[PDB]
RNA sequence: CGGAAGAUCAAGGGUUCCAGUCCAACGUUAAUCGGGGCUGGGUGAGUCGACCCCUAAGGCGAGGCCGAAAGGCGUAGUCGAUGGGAAAUUGGUUAAUAUUCCAAUACUUGUUUAUAGUGCGAUGGAGGGACGGAGAAGGUUAUGUCAGCCUGGCGUUGGUUGUCCAGGUGAAAGGAUGUAGGCUUACAGUUUAGGCAAAUCCGGACUGUAGGCUGAGAUCUGAUAGCAAGGAAGUGGCAAAUACCAUGCUUCCAGGAAAAGCUUCUAAGGCUAUAAACGAAUCGUACCCUAAACCGACACAGGUGAUCAGGUAGAGAAUACCAAGGCGCUUGAGAGAACUCUGCUGAAGGAACUAGGCAAAAUGGUACCGUAACUUCGGGAGAAGGUACGCUGUUGAUGGUGAUAGGUCUCCUUGAGCUUUCGACAGUCGCAGAUACCAGGCUGCUGCAACUGUUUAUUAAAAACACAGCACUCUGCAAACACGAAAGUGGACGUAUAGGGUGUGAUGCCUGCCCGGUGCUGGAAGGUUAAUU
């Protein structure tokens, strides 16, 4: 049947992509919250 | 300016199709820097191999392959080929 | 007129549509129109603040002349058209310079005709005239609150206004809501009543007409779960509370008017 | 298998593509094989797509508004395709790319130079772009089929030099042309309450004078292309799309994007023809894509948008059998117990089964005849129920196309060949002719809900919800109401024939009594009554 992940890389890329990140005051907490962390993958 | 001009042409293609190329309509395929025009590679082929006169720049960009090795997961580089047609 | 459907299908059989046979068929002014798309009843916060709003035809917005200041320069009726984002009829007016506007088209006013914007205009339907040029007992619609900001009141499919008398700067009117008001008698008004006297004698017919016109369905409260709607809950079909909205609101007789900077502008009610 | 299990994409993936080599692991077995390991190779564009120009929803948003902070909103703008905007087709070629390479023949759009003429110029004005649902009659082509022609064949078994058999064989874009269709008065002059200024441009008002635009297809050219056995053919009939004419036409109401490119006009302040030479960058292009490569943990019976659409039957994109093409679904070998699954047949009976005809069996096509209660006059209804149906010969009628003649993409008459659709008569075989696949079971009484619809994704599809219709009530516009802290929004660029809330729920006949209680509405004489003082 039709599953959960559905794949779309302009969509992907529009909501949690480095400037969807970077536009808003929270998303650059969670970048910092990454780079803390140390990851590897900042983002999709 | 033509201190560019010298770093365009990386070097030459040697497989099958380059020398059925070669033989057949006289192409010369080279891989060629990766930011590098077909206006540039005609300026380097011409100034460096004088006596010549290219008619067509075709280029294209060829990923590089992931291949294994050890514990890794590596790639090739990415580059750039340019097959050039020369005024016989 | 009115025009019952043959019930040929259950979803025809109750169809009883609005005629009118002298209406343009054509295309509208091209330059009267915008581009007008649906809010599905939301706001700019993206949330429903408009229940039951949602899909319908597209349609444009014709730009209605409602503020009628184009004095002193007849203007002669073009074509009547439909308009979709009304009841009323509009019609297209061309003036003697060429310019071409859309109004609110009167009962009484067809093809050919010329209306007249000013202070000294004939008492025929379709002319705009200040309030205190306009004698009394005579029907008009398209009534201006302010001044100079355009025709407010009595603009819908059949509206009519009765002018009833003068007590100083006010004109004192009835409006078919059955409320006497005072307006500046320096605003405007239009002479006749409006076009389409038999909208409200229309039948849809089926759920699908009222969907065609951007109506979403509508979900009664007791049909819902209490943590929707007061009116929720019940084994079986039960009331059990004074009616409310579902946001608590008495729908059965509160009444709900707040403003009282207005409040001296309004004369009476009506009681039946 | 073949409206795919064939082919082209998009999305998504990312080398899985091709070759060589290897078989440990991976592959539900083996493997010499592989989408596995390793090593090489492979994706070529002015015309395809992106980028680019333009904008939709919706984002962000100099200033501005609002807000403890964070921030929220919003104007000019600036982004944002799923939409608008320039242009090529046939053939060949690789192991793997091809509208990209090669060949032939095209097209689009620029820069520079030169020759002439010469008022050019916009983010602004006006045109244009530019658009809905349904339906119908045509004209076509793609395509098919037969023929013609070319090349081979004389058949392991009766016959087969013929009215025989098989295979092959039809070049596009473009340029001319201007057809079937569709639309449609043209010009000149004067003047101007308009198009935010200006306008020779549009709009408006006046006066005389009397085929054009678009357009499928066919035709000509393109065109001595390419294509097999080693040097061949290559043009006629008929049928015919859901593609094209056609963004047409006709109708309807639910009344049908935007902006730019483009054509014109001017405002502040180069352009038009002729060519000649020279350009058209960058990114993608392999491969899968009804899947073993995407989403489902798997080489998973699920899901995944668009495009192409051969033959014989057939209404058909159903179905059956085939073509091109592609596959045999990554354990096999036996045996032929019970029992399980999936099917087929069944004496006599025929619902006795069971909670219940659940399941099964049965019906099933076309034409014609015939068809009850009731009804809102539409229906019910395909009610019910009957008859015919294959093939062979003869024969009547008839639609289309139209060679040949008689009176220039033309018209009129006759009409060969091909083809369509209805009959009649006579015969003939079988158990059976709608012979396979395919393909309504029907009826009577009664409860409920008017109906089409919607719903508990994953045990409930209903009598539940919705519904057109009805009523009550609120709401005079900065509306009521809703989101929000507010600014700002929706309601609505609507205006009481409107909008909100509530109940009820087509329609027919209708809807009685109670205002004590609790609400709602109106009133204020009296009693009580806050901060405050």
């Amino acid at each position: 049947m039709k599953r959960t992940f559905q794949p779309s890389v302009i969509k992907r890329k529009r909501t949690h992509g480095f400037r969807a990140r970077m536009a808003t005051k929270k998303g650059r907490q969670v970048l910092a919250r990454r780079r803390a962390k140390g990851r590897h993958r900042l983002t999709v | 300016n033509n201190a560019r001009l010298y770093q365009v042409l990386r070097g030459p293609v040697f497989s099958e199709k380059s020398q059925m190329l070669g033989d057949s309509l006289g192409v010369q395929v080279f891989k060629i820097d990766s930011k590098a025009t077909k206006l540039e590679v005609k300026k380097a082929v011409e100034l460096m191999f004088e006596g010549v006169e290219v008619l067509k720049v075709n280029t294209l960009n060829v990923k590089g392959k992931t291949k294994r090795f050890g514990k890794n997961i590596g790639r090739r580089n990415d580059y750039k080929k340019a097959y050039v047609t020369l005024k016989a | 007129p009115i025009v019952k459907a043959k019930p040929t299908s259950p979803g025809r059989r109750f169809v009883e549509k609005v005629v009118h046979p002298h209406l343009y068929k054509g295309r509208p002014f091209a330059a009267l129109l915008e581009s007008k798309s649906k809010t599905g009843g939301r706001n700019n916060n993206g949330r429903i603040t408009t229940r039951h709003i949602g899909g319908g035809h597209k349609q444009h917005y014709r730009i209605i002349d409602f503020k009628r200041t184009k004095d002193n320069i007849p203007a002669t009726v073009e074509r009547i058209e439909y308009d979709p984002n009304r009841t009323a009829h509009i019609a297209l007016l061309k003036y003697a310079d060429g310019e071409r506007r859309y109004i609110i088209a009167a009962k009484k006013q067809a093809v050919g005709d010329t209306v007249m914007s000013g202070e000294a205009s004939p008492i025929r339907p379709g002319n705009c005239l200040p309030l205190k040029n306009i004698p009394l007992g005579t029907v008009i619609h398209n009534i201006e609150l302010k001044i100079g900001k355009g025709a407010q009141m009595a603009r819908a499919a059949g509206a009519s206004v009765q002018l009833l008398g003068r007590d100083g700067i006010y004109a004192i009117l009835r409006l078919r809501s059955g409320e006497t008001r005072r307006v500046h008698v320096n605003c405007r008004a239009v002479i006749g009543e409006v076009s389409n006297t038999e909208n409200n004698l229309k039948s849809l017919g089926k759920a699908g007409a009222s969907r065609w016109r951007g109506i979403r369905p509508s979900v009664r409260g007791v049909a819902m779960n209490p943590v929707d709607h007061p009116h929720g809950g019940g084994e079986g079909r039960n009331k059990g509370r004074h009616p409310t909205s579902p946001w608590g609101q008495k729908s059965k007789g509160l009444k709900t008017r707040h403003n009282k900077r207005t409040d001296s502008m309004i004369i009476r009610r009506a009681k039946k």
